């Protein structure tokens, strides 16, 4: 019926506390937006 | 977008009106309060003397 509502955001998965790996992910432009909105709605439709 | 909850909201919506909801606007993280470097102690200083 459902899975755990695992909602990974990538701005500490892809990089740690590392700034410059921050900065580097931030040329990227939206796709943790996008994947933490997946993830997100992911979680969201599994509540629903 | 840093002053307030309600700012950092409507900063995430992209919208200076906000739903009635929960919205995730941005991640909390606890810095590093200090640093320890515990190595072991030296077993034997070498033989200048």
């Amino acid at each position: 019926v459902s899975m755990t509502k695992t909602s990974v955001d990538c701005t500490m998965y892809i990089c740690g506390d590392s700034t410059e790996c921050s900065n580097l992910l931030l040329q990227y432009g939206s796709f943790c937006t996008q994947l933490n909105r997946a993830l997100t709605g992911i979680a969201v439709e599994q509540d629903k | 977008c840093a002053l307030d909850p309600l700012s950092e909201t409507k900063c995430t919506l992209k919208s200076f009106t906000v739903e009635k909801g929960i919205y995730q606007t941005s991640n909390f993280r606890v810095q590093p309060t200090e640093s320890i470097v515990r190595f072991p102690n030296i077993t034997n200083l070498c033989p200048f003397g």
